[PDB]
């Protein structure tokens, strides 16, 4: 679910 | 009753709502009204003074494929880059949250993915009148009646949120309270997918009680207020469905309305 939502979670990790 | 420990949540959440959202309903508030100043935000009713407000946007739109992009096409690249703007301050907002920072990451971003619309509508109510909306932090005003005016389907997209924030407003909530309801709305066990759905849950049920018990001290006139924002937060999915419906419609029949990597995640396989 994490590869379908690459900027939402990198944002979230930042 | 409210004792340390809630009062505690209660205003780390509203400040860190503070810290996070540049425009929020104080400030909204004083430039609608226009008591603060004589120099009321430029004000975008048609085609031509859209054109003048785009001719200082030029260089973004430029920046972009979109200055040569139809006006429909255009006004909502624009509020998609707002929508983008939002979603990373909300993002920020959720991870302030005691709690949401040690679900899985997962869990994270379901949250978000589902919560963030549902937010963002709830928090445009802030910038909007009868009569239109704040745009460009608070430096323009688009009218209702000009963006009911743009060709389908594109004039079908702001008129239901204007609809929803008319009665929104009404409740007369100011920041303190809008912190808390967003915080709901993002701490929400019903999403699908959900992995760890007990103890989300639980997060959400103490978010709640302290809404409850802040809504009873702030507006204790309003007798029901609590049961209220339950029946928007079930009005805001709703919203956001038929909102992600339409985009589905617009991102088929459109060719030129292409949706910003980070919306693209957002709604792709969203409902
Ligand atoms: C509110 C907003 C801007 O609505 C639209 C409308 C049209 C398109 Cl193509 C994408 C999004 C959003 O979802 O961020
Ligand atoms: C004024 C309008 C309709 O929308 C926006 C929204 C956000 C920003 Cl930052 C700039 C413009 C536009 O220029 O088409």
């Amino acid at each position: 679910l994490t590869e379908r939502h690459k900027i939402l979670h990198r944002l979230l990790q930042e | 009753h409210m004792t340390a420990d809630l009062k505690s949540l209660a205003k780390r959440i509203y400040e860190a709502y503070l810290k996070n959202f540049n425009m929020n309903k104080v400030k909204a508030r004083v430039i609608l009204s226009g008591k603060a100043s004589n120099n009321p935000p430029f004000v975008i009713h048609d085609m031509e003074t859209l054109c003048m407000a785009e001719k200082t946007l030029v260089a973004k739109l430029v920046a972009n494929g979109i200055q040569n992009k139809e006006a429909e096409v255009r006004i909502f690249h624009c509020c998609q880059c707002t929508s983008v703007e939002t979603v990373t301050e909300l993002t920020e907002f959720a991870k302030a949250i005691p709690g949401f920072a040690n679900l899985d990451l997962n869990d994270q971003v379901t949250l978000l993915k589902y919560g963030v619309y549902e937010a963002i509508f709830a928090m445009l109510s802030s910038v909007m009148n009868k009569d239109g909306m704040l745009v460009a932090y608070g430096n323009g005003f688009i009218t209702r009646e000009f963006l009911k005016s743009l060709r389908k389907p594109f004039c079908d997209i702001m008129e239901p949120k204007f609809d929803f924030a008319m009665k929104f407003n009404a409740l007369e909530l100011d920041d303190s309270d809008i912190s808390l309801f967003v915080a709901a709305i993002i701490c929400c066990g019903d999403r699908p997918g959900l992995l760890n759905v007990g103890h989300i849950e639980k997060m959400q049920e103490g978010i709640v009680h302290v809404l409850r018990l802040h809504l009873q001290s702030n507006h204790p006139d309003d007798i029901f207020l609590f049961p209220k924002l339950l029946q928007k937060m079930a009005d805001l999915r709703q919203l956001v469905t038929e909102h992600a419906q339409l985009v589905q419609i617009i991102k088929k029949t459109e060719s030129d309305a292409a949706l910003h990597p980070l919306l693209q995640e957002i709604y792709r396989d969203m409902y």
